[PDB]
């Protein structure tokens, strides 16, 4: 989404697209953190819990 | 009576010396370990992203 056309004026148009994906996570010893298929690091052990 | 070793003895047999093959132990040897090959790269995407 972009703002409608108004002459000699700046306009701001916000777009929010919810996205959900199934990614393959990987982890290595000591398994204290894991990465995702998108290359994002997650600094939490995959087995962390209560 | 005289001993058996008092007379000169000549070997009537055609000696054949047989030297068995000595046991050999093979130790591990690698020109470049898998860790060295990984370290050969100037940059590592895993460490840089982390
Ligand atoms: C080995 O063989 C040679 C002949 O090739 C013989 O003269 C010798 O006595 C043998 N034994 C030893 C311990 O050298």
């Amino acid at each position: 989404y972009n703002p409608s056309r108004v002459e000699a004026f700046h306009r701001y148009g916000t777009t929010v697209n919810c996205i959900v994906e199934e990614v393959d996570a990987r982890s290595v010893y000591p398994y204290d953190e894991f990465v995702l298929a998108t290359g994002d690091f997650v600094y939490m052990s995959p087995f962390y819990g209560y | 009576q005289l001993s058996r070793a008092d007379i000169t003895t000549v070997s009537t047999f055609i000696d054949l010396n047989i030297t068995m093959l000595e046991d050999h132990e093979f130790v591990p040897l690698e020109v470049y370990t898998r860790h060295e090959i990984k370290d050969s790269g100037l940059l590592d995407y895993t460490e840089v992203q982390r």
